[PDB]
């Protein structure tokens, strides 16, 4: 119940996110997009899929423009809309005697505090 | 001269633990609604007391009618 | 409008919830007093000291 | 929070010191924590979570000894008694055996204090 | 149900609301109807006033 | 059982939370054996002796306290009188 | 395992009682709570007592209390008791205080404790007047209606506050049923913040006058400590029964046998002696709403140590400028206690002046220069050392 | 008394008003302090006059 509670309570804090936290997070996801693709098998994955489900392999120009778009104020807006206060989906596989009910569960994903 | 020399746009602002200006600025509407809440809720259970009823309940137009005594020459012996 | 911006005036915050309740409480409490003095001053017809003045001391 | 002595600040002149020094030897004498043969660095607190980590960065040699003497103390407390004059803390033996560890520590909590302040002033 | 989340959620809270706004105006009342009795009692009231004949002295 | 609590500095018997000890060595005796105010008369004089001589001087200059005292009787009883409102 | 282990009222005992590691070198100064608890039952028992026999009304008070002095079968122990273990209560609260405040327990991890001590003695004062006021003698009735009319100082409701008080005009009827209903409650209120200080202080332990961490010796209470505290209660026994059994009106001023005649004002207006001091700080300051500041300041300020005292050592064992100041400190309130007891005369106004000013400026100016001057000189005495 | 709250005699002194003999204080019989320590002047109630008779407070 402690895990559950902390880490929807680490998922609300997210409407408040400061500038460090987002410019941190923006270069680690530019290093890790394109440094997951070193065999060919992946590299032909990649293009198959990104070619499939939009239409159009993005060149690493476009992706870097569309990642320094991001401000705090935009990552404040879809955590506000998306996650403070919405509902959840859960699945729960082995011992769980420990993890309580869902109401208690849910009421941990909105900070009563602001 | 900067933290993260390889970076210079990052820089370290004066706190006492995890109270820094930047997250101060976030938090004053919430300081601000708070009193608000607090003044209205005290307001609200203080509305019968007679300094209070005679003196900021009263003059208030279209409220004062209510909040007016109604009692005829019969009254205090 | 819609039903989304009424949740995101008073109810998205604590601090802007428990202010529309004490609002709310201290309007109710007027509205319910002016209602139940009108009902009692219906109830009551030439049945009280004000309207059974002028029959006694008037003539004196 | 945490002591704030200044005798970093009164170092810095020679003057101070020379004039100074028969004053700290006679308010040493006069605390009196040696009759006990206590160290000075055995009476600072440690019920925080940076004494706790330093006193576990300690020599063990050193752990046994502060134990010995802390045990030894309260013996002697115990029945209202001093050690005799032959046995007091010489000065040779009342060194700085805890400051630099718990510096460390707060050196180290203090580096963190300050990524999470972070800014891009763009 | 048939319907969008932002509705039912309203509609849910509304009624903790109502009960808010009615709770906290019969506490009001009772608290206050009941800590008026350490007022001054209309016996002692009475006797505030005091009658002297201006002639007698 | 109950639940873990927060962090606090007692324990109980065993886990008490001190450090690690090695190398000590207690000895004592039974109170049926050993001769109650054996050494008490010596011991308690000497202690209140050494204790009177050190800590005397911290405690004794309530010095000035009853001088202040004193003097203030004094002077307040002196001004009301006769010679006083001169 | 043992019964006392297992049923679990008798595991609320053992915890508390039997079985709590204790540090093994604690001084005869550590046995004044014991004697705070015994005083405590003492004082509910007297005054269960004492209520069978009291009417609460101005015309009824003195004479019931007298009927219960010189009729009722060995009434002049109840209140000779009662009276004089009031008063005796007030003497421990002191040194309970003076123990906390000279070995240094007010810092961390006893923070707690400290404020709830604080608010137990906030509520051992309020309701130590109520239990006063209700015999309705000459300085009952005066000293209640000075005390009582200090409300007026706040901005806005000012005398509203003091007739809702006083239920009326003036001190009547209603406000001796008000201050004796007030008087049964309190006591409880009191019991029950006992029970969480005590609760609160067990989590981590006490401390020991040489202000090092006692985990190394520990011994039981049920043995050793349980007999180290019988010498003060039969002390304090044969100290509390020479009072009630040879000078049963012993703290207890002459005015205080008479009537309440509300037309003939007496010539000194003086509370019991354990509230003289803030009297005499109230009293020092000419202004008044700035005396009545002052006077809850003198108490709520022991509420702002914790953050004031920039010392490396924890007490005043090996601290040479804390011994010297903290008894300067208390002869300080000693003088105080004798200014506010005596007449406001021409000296008198100056010398209760000046130990005001010194009172407020030892918790303010005094403890961290010279916490600060110890540390300094202690960290350059060791530091010039090996060269 | 505004001076220290005694109680004072009438047509004592010989300003023919009231005089406090706990410090010496004297009044007039207009109410006035004129001689002595003390403060200020007395006050007066409110009132209002009706027949022959008169309410105070
Ligand atoms: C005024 C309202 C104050 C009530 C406290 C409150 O809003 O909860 C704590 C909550 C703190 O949690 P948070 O960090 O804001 O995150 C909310 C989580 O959902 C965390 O929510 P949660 O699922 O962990 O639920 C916590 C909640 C459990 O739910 C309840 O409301 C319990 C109701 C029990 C009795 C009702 C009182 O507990 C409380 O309400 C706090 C203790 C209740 C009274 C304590 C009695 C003795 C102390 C005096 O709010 C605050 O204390 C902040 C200020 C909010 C209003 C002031
Ligand atoms: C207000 C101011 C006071 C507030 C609080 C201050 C402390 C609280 C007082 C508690 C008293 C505890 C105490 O000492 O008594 C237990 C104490 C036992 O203590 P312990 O376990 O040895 O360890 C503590 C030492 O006293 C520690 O020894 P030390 O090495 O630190 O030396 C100190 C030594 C100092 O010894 C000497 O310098 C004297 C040497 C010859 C001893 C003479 C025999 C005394 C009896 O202490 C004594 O021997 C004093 C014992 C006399 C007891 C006095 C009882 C009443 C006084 C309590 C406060 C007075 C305020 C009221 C004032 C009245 C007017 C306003 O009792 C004895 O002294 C043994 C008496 C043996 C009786 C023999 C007859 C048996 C028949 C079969
Ligand atoms: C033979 C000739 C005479 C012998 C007859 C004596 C028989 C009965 C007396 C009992 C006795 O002395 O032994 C019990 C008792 C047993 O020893 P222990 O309790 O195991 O030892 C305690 C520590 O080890 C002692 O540690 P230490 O000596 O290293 O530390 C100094 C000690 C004290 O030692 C001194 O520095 C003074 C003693 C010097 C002796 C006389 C020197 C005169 C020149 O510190 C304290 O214990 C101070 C207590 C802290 C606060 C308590 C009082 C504060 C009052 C509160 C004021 C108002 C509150 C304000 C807050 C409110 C604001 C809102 O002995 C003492 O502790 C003696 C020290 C004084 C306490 C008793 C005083 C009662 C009258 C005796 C006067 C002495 C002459
Ligand atoms: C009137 C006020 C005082 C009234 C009396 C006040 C005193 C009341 C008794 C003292 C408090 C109760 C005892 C608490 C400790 C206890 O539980 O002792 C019970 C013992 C066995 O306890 P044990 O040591 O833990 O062993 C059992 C462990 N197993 C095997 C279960 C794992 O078993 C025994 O050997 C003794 C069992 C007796 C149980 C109590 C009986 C009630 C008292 C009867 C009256 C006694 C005579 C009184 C004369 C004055
Ligand atoms: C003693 C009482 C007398 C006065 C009675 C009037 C009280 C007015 C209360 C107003 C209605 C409650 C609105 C809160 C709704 C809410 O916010 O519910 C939210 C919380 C938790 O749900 P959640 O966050 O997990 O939801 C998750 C959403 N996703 O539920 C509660 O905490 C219930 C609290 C109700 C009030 C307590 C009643 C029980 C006390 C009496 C029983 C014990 C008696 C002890 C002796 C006195
Ligand atoms: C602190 C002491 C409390 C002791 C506990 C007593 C038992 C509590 C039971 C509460 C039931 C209502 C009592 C009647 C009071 C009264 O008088 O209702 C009379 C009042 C009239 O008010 P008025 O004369 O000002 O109208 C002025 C006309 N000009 O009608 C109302 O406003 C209706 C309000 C609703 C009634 C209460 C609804 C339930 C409240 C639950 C929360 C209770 C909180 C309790 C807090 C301790
Ligand atoms: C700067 C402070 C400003 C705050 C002003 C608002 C304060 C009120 C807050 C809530 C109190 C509710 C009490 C209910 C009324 C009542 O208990 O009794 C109401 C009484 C009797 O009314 P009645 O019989 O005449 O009429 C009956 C009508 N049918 O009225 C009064 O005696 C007026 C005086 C009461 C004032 C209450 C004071 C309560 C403590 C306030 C402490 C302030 C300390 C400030 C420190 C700086
Ligand atoms: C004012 C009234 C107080 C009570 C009156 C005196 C009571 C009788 C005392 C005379 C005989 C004592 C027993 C001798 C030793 C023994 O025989 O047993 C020894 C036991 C320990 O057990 P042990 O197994 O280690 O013993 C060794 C092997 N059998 O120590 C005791 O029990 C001490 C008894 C004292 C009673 C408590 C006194 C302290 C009260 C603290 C108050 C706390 C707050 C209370 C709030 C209400
Ligand atoms: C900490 C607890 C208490 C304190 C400090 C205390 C204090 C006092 C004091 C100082 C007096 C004045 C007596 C006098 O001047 O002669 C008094 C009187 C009185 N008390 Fe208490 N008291 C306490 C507990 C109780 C309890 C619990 C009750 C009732 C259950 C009670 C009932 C009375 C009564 C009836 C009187 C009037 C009798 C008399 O004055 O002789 N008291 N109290
Ligand atoms: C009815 C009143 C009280 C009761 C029953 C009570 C109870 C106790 C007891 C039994 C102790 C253990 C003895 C000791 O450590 O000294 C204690 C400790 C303590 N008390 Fe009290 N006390 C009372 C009043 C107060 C007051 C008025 C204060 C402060 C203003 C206070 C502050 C403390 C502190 C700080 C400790 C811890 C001391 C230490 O651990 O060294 N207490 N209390
Ligand atoms: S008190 Fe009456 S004139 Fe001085």
């Amino acid at each position: 119940d402690d895990l559950v509670h902390f880490t929807l309570q680490n998922w609300a804090r997210l409407t408040v996110a400061t500038r460090a936290e987002v410019e941190r997070a923006k270069a680690q996801l530019r290093a890790s997009l394109l440094l997951s693709l070193d065999s060919t098998t992946a590299i032909a994955e990649d293009i198959g899929r990104q070619l499939l489900t939009t239409g159009r392999r993005m060149s690493p120009q476009e992706v870097d423009l569309r990642i320094g778009q991001i401000t705090e104020k935009d990552v404040a807006r879809v955590a506000s809309e998306m996650i403070w206060d919405k509902d959840i989906a859960v699945s729960a596989v082995g011992s769980i005697e420990g993890l309580l009910d869902y109401n208690r569960i849910r009421s941990s994903i909105s900070m009563n505090r602001w | 001269i900067s933290f993260f020399p390889n970076k210079p746009m990052y820089h370290v602002q004066p706190h006492i633990s995890f109270i820094t200006p930047e997250r101060t600025m976030k938090t004053i509407p919430a300081f601000s609604r708070w009193a608000f809440a607090a003044v209205a809720g005290v307001f609200v259970f203080a509305m019968q007391v007679p300094k209070v009823k005679t003196t900021i309940l009263q003059p208030i137009a279209f409220i004062g009618d209510h909040f007016k005594d109604k009692t005829p020459e019969e009254d205090k012996w | 409008m819609a039903s989304s911006t009424i949740y995101n005036i008073f109810f998205r915050r604590n601090s802007s919830f428990y202010a529309t309740i004490f609002v709310s409480a201290f309007f109710a409490k007027i509205g319910f007093d002016v209602f139940t003095d009108s009902v009692w001053k219906r109830a009551n017809a030439g049945l009280t000291w004000d309207e059974v003045k002028p029959r006694f001391l008037n003539k004196d | 929070m945490k002591p704030v002595s200044l005798a970093k600040y009164i170092q810095k002149s020679p003057f101070l010191t020379k004039l100074l020094l028969p004053i700290s030897n006679a308010y040493v004498h006069l605390s009196g924590y040696r009759k006990y043969g206590l160290r000075y660095d055995d009476l600072m607190l440690e019920e925080n979570d940076d004494t706790q980590k330093a006193l576990s960065r300690l020599p063990k040699m050193e752990s046994y000894d502060r134990v010995y003497r802390i045990r030894r103390a309260m013996q002697l407390s115990i029945e209202n008694k001093i050690l005799p004059k032959s046995e007091w803390t010489k000065p040779e033996e009342d060194y700085h055996y805890l400051r630099p560890v718990l510096a460390e520590v707060i050196a180290e909590r203090k580096e963190r204090e300050a990524f999470d302040a972070l800014i891009v002033k763009k | 149900t048939k319907s969008t989340g932002d509705r039912s959620r309203v509609i849910s809270y509304a009624m903790v609301g109502t009960m808010g706004a009615l709770t906290a105006a019969g506490a009001q009342a009772t608290v206050h109807d009941f800590l008026a009795s350490w007022s001054a009692s209309a016996d002692v009231l009475a006797m505030s006033k005091a009658e002297v004949d201006l002639s007698k002295i | 059982g109950g639940a873990a609590g927060g962090k606090t500095y007692l324990g109980w018997w065993g886990h008490l939370g001190g450090p690690k000890q090695k190398g000590i060595i207690t000895y004592s005796l039974s109170p049926f054996q050993q001769r109650p105010m054996a050494g008490f008369f010596k011991t308690s004089t000497q202690n209140m002796f050494r204790r009177v001589m050190t800590e005397g001087l911290y405690v004794a200059i309530f010095g000035i306290a009853y001088y202040i005292y004193c003097w203030g009787k004094e002077r307040n009883e002196f001004l009301n009188s006769k010679h006083g409102r001169h | 395992m043992k019964i006392l282990k297992s049923n679990p009222f008798l595991a609320l005992a053992n915890n508390y009682m039997i079985d709590a590691p204790e540090p093994s070198n604690i001084s005869y100064f550590w046995n004044f709570g014991s004697l705070l608890a015994c005083v405590l039952v003492i004082q509910i028992v007297i005054g269960i007592l004492l209520a069978c026999f009291y009417i609460p009304n101005m015309d009824l008070a003195f004479l019931s209390v007298e009927r219960i002095v010189r009729d009722v079968n060995y009434g002049f122990l109840l209140r000779a008791f009662h009276a004089n273990g009031a008063s005796f209560f007030f003497i421990f609260l002191y040194l309970h205080i003076g123990r906390g405040l000279y070995y240094g327990s007010y810092k961390y991890p006893r923070t707690m404790t400290w404020n709830i001590g604080v608010i137990i003695f906030l509520l051992t004062i309020i309701t130590a007047f109520l239990g006063y006021c209700l015999p309705a003698n000459q300085m009952s009735f005066w000293g209640a209606t000075v005390i009582t009319n200090l409300l007026s100082a706040v901005p806005f409701i000012g005398d509203d506050l003091v007739h809702l008080l006083w239920g009326g005009f003036s001190v009547s009827n209603p406000t001796l049923n008000r201050f004796f209903s007030l008087h049964y409650l309190m006591p409880f209120v009191i019991a029950a913040l006992s029970v969480m200080h005590l609760i609160a202080l067990h989590t981590n332990g006490s401390s020991n006058p040489l202000g090092v961490t006692a985990n190394m010796d520990r011994i039981p209470m049920n043995p050793y400590y349980l007999i180290k505290d019988l010498i003060t209660i039969f002390i304090f026994l044969i100290g509390i029964n020479y009072m009630a059994f040879y000078n049963p009106y012993g703290f207890m001023e002459p005015d205080c046998a008479l009537p309440a005649d509300p037309l003939k004002t007496p010539m000194s207006i003086v509370p019991e002696w354990y509230l003289l001091p803030f009297y005499a700080i109230l009293r020092a300051i000419p202004n008044f709403q700035l005396g009545v500041i002052a006077m809850l300041l003198s108490i709520l300020v022991l509420l702002l140590l914790p953050l004031l005292d920039f010392s490396a050592i924890r007490g005043n064992s090996f601290n040479p400028f804390g011994k010297f100041f903290f008894w300067t400190f208390v002869a300080d309130f000693v003088i105080l206690a004798w200014i506010g007891g005596s007449h406001p005369e021409n000296v008198f106004i100056t010398i209760g002046a000046i130990a005001t000013i010194f009172y407020f400026s030892y918790f303010f100016i005094l403890i961290p220069v010279y916490t600060i001057l110890g540390n300094t000189l202690i960290d350059l005495n060791l530091s010039s050392i090996k060269r | 008394c505004t001076h220290l709250g005694c109680v004072p005699i009438g047509e004592a002194g010989d300003y023919g008003g009231w005089f406090c003999p706990c410090h010496g204080s004297h009044y007039d019989i207009s109410g006035r302090i004129r001689r002595g320590p003390a403060p200020l002047n007395l006050a007066i109630p409110a009132y209002t006059f009706e027949g022959s008779k008169i309410i105070i407070g």
